[PDB]
């Protein structure tokens, strides 16, 4: 199973590699060559999830056989049976294995620095090029600093 | 009264 | 499934009759 | 299964692939070469949901046998016996494994800027051209950027 | 499963490629060489419902045996047993599995703009052209851009 | 399973094909070659339906054995059994898979306009010519434009 | 089974051939070679009907056997059993699968325009060349149109 | 069964040739070669009926055992028992299959136009000649149009 850790290990450096490629094919013509540096972590969950769900509808209950006594003197007596049928869903559902559970992305321009202006739009060109989705606890970090 | 259901303990 | 068996037996019904 | 997982990855980067094609080809005429960016994220589910659902009709039963006994002297019982059909549906679904659970794209247009106009106009275009969803959850982000 | 997938992925591909012929087919002498362009996405659903129907006709009973006891004194008794025979439907589908869930064009029109009364004609052109279906939730863009 | 798909868009573009040139049979000699273009569009379901009705017919049935018992003293006793034929209709139907359930037919007219009475008179031919059919939920739109 | 509804489509157009063959033997003397054009379309269904049909006839039963007890004393009982023999039909119905459920003719002519009396004519004709048949649905279209 | 159903059509083309033939072989000498025209449609159903019918006679019931008790004291009680016999009749009907369900024959003649003593006396000559039978339906247009 170790080597199966180790094939795990080598997908997620391949989605890394392929996020880093687009970061590239983006940002090459928009800034340029040498101009800025860019990593990518991807966290991966490899559980074998396997849910089975049986649910149903208290609300719209359809009564499929019934006996009802009510009689009188005073004395009232009411008895009563009823059987009832009702919507049943029962869903087998398995999840796909390997997953990103959360990605993080970070730019770095080069100085010479850059408006804020044209910072949130270079935020906004990666929001779409790598998919960012902060719901799943994703994290884009987009900054200008100063190469040596 | 229709045992019918899976469920079905009326009987009667 | 079984309703589906059901009405394939009818339709083996309507054929002998 | 890794290997699997493996042609997972390989469909969505092909899915990518295909839809930058797409923009591409409605691009490359409106703007031109070179004067434009686009990258595109599709994330894909790969789940084996099977769902069997089983519903009836509680509002329109049809009586197949019925007892009823009503005796006074005073003394008034009212017995009865009812027994019931229902409609009843039952649907077996089985989902395709690997959907398009969510797709983000994003386009940079070069400057000399691009009015809104324009650009609320190159949206609409790719609103089609890619097949934008939002209720699915898709992104669809236009900008003008200056190229370096 | 996968060879499947890629499959389905194929044939989604090969209805927007007969689309966009059908649409060039159309656009060409109306329009011209070089002065429109057009995208087409597809998507389409391939699950495999199979559906099992009985329904019956609660209005229209027949009955079969009917027993009936009314003696009196005072004393009223009302016995009665009845039993039915209903109308009965059993209707077993399955359905096609791919289906065009929805569909997205996108047609740009190149300036010198076009007016309003030839946009809405070549609308009507393309509606039945595509098979425009708005109930599926197709949508159908059709823009007067700047070709550069 | 995806062959049998493949070769269903196979019909449905032969069914649009063989519609298509129905409309040129008629309107190459009416309009002349070039002066008109017209595309259609096809939808055809591949459900499996497969019914089973079981119908009688409550308002004349025949007795088959009858007791009846009615003393009197007063007292009042009517007792009463009933055995009944009904007339008993079974009839199991099997729907063919593929069957247009929408169709489109769009033709545009070259100008040089054409006047209404014109328009409707070919509207009317086509009517018959492709078999238009609204409570199926056809559509055949007629426009006259201008051809570049 | 697509290869039947290959053939079924076939026959639909063997059908629509043989019918414009009709018509072109039937309008060819009367209004000459290129003076009119005739497009037909046929729908046939394809399903597979079985019906089964028992009927009774509740008006005429024969009693086979009988009980009558009547004693008097003041006390009234009337006890009584009859046993009945009725009319029984018992119809086992297969209907032919393909068979025309709709058809449409729509034929145009040459101006130099037609009277309105030459034109019920040549309706009056067609109907019997064709077996025109309303309570079917067909439709029958005669218009005078001017040729190009 | 297509093959069967491609047979049928051949069927009802014959029939619909030889109904000609002896539509031309009465009109020729009475009208001339070329002064008239007739096309024949012949619809002709192939269902697979079948028949069984067992009849009674409730007015001539004859007597087979009887029991009479009847006694006085007052009191009167009359029982009594009794054994029918009836007569049977039991018929097994097996229809044809192909069986002609409605006839359309439509005949112009060119006029110089026609009196209408001589149209009536054509049709005359035409209800036998080709066999007319209103209660079928059949349909028998006779008109004198104006050849080109």
């Amino acid at each position: 199973a170790s080597a199966a850790r180790r094939k795990e290990q080598e997908l997620e450096r391949s989605q890394e590699q392929a996020l880093r490629e687009k970061i590239d094919s983006v940002l090459l013509p928009i800034l340029g060559y040498g101009n800025y540096t860019a990593q990518v972590d991807i966290q991966m969950d490899f559980s074998a999830v396997e849910q089975t769900r049986k649910r149903f509808d208290p609300n719209t209950p359809a009564t499929r056989s019934e006996y009802a006594l009510e009689d009188y003197n005073g004395s009232v007596r009411k008895e009563s049976t009823r059987n009832f049928e009702l919507d049943t869903t029962i869903s087998h559902e398995r999840k796909q294995t390997g997953t990103v559970a959360r990605q993080t992305v970070s730019v770095a321009i080069k100085d010479r620095p850059m408006s804020e202006s044209e910072i949130n739009a270079i935020r906004q060109v990666l929001i779409g090029t790598v998919g960012f989705d902060q719901g799943r606890g994703d994290l884009l970090n987009v900054l200008s600093v100063k190469f040596a | 009264g229709l045992s019918r259901t899976d469920g079905r303990h009326i009987p009667a | 499934v079984d309703g589906i068996q059901a009405e394939m037996r009818a339709m083996m019904v309507e054929a002998t009759n």
